[PDB]
C-alpha cells in the first residue's frame, strides 16, 4: 500500500521538493520544484 | 570573463542577490520571489 | 547534501529483536529538506 514518500521545506513549486515512489514497474526518483496536491496519493 | 561576458551598457544577464532572510546553510539554494521583510512593519506585499 | 537511504525487508506492534539495515542508496542531491509527507496506493 505504501508507495513513496514526499520531501521538501514547502512542499510547492517555489523551492525543490525532493519525490520517491515505487510504482508496479520499476523504482523512478525525480528532484523537482513539484506543486504538490494537499491531498497526494495513488491509486 | 570580459572577453566573453561584457555589455557597453551593462551585462545584465547575470543577477546577485543582497537582502537574504539569514545567512544560508552551506550547500542549499532558495527560490524564493518574495520580498524581503527589511524592518519592522510587515510588507504584505508592499516594496520600496 | 547527501540523501542516503538505507533498507532492510524482514518476513513476519513491532518485534522484539535486532536486524541492521544495509546501505541502499547514496542520493546526490543538496537542497534543504525540513518536513515530509508518505504515499499510499487506494
Amino acid at each position: 500500500i505504501i508507495r513513496g514518500w514526499i520531501f521538501g521545506t514547502t512542499l510547492d513549486s517555489k523551492t525543490q521538493s525532493l519525490l520517491i515512489v515505487n510504482n508496479a514497474t520499476n523504482v523512478v526518483i525525480k528532484v523537482c520544484e513539484f506543486q504538490f496536491c494537499n491531498d497526494p496519493f495513488l491509486d | 570573463s570580459n572577453k566573453l561576458d561584457s555589455k557597453v551598457s551593462g551585462n545584465y544577464n547575470y543577477l546577485y542577490r543582497l537582502f537574504r532572510k539569514s545567512n544560508l546553510k552551506p550547500f542549499e539554494r532558495d527560490i524564493s520571489t518574495e520580498i524581503y521583510q527589511a524592518g519592522n512593519k510587515p510588507c504584505n506585499g508592499v516594496a520600496g | 547534501g547527501y540523501f542516503k537511504i538505507y533498507s532492510k525487508h524482514t518476513p513476519i506492534d513491532l518485534p522484539q529483536g535486532f536486524s541492521a539495515l544495509e546501505p541502499l542508496v547514496d542520493l546526490p542531491i543538496g537542497i534543504n529538506i525540513t518536513r515530509f509527507q508518505t504515499l499510499l496506493a487506494l
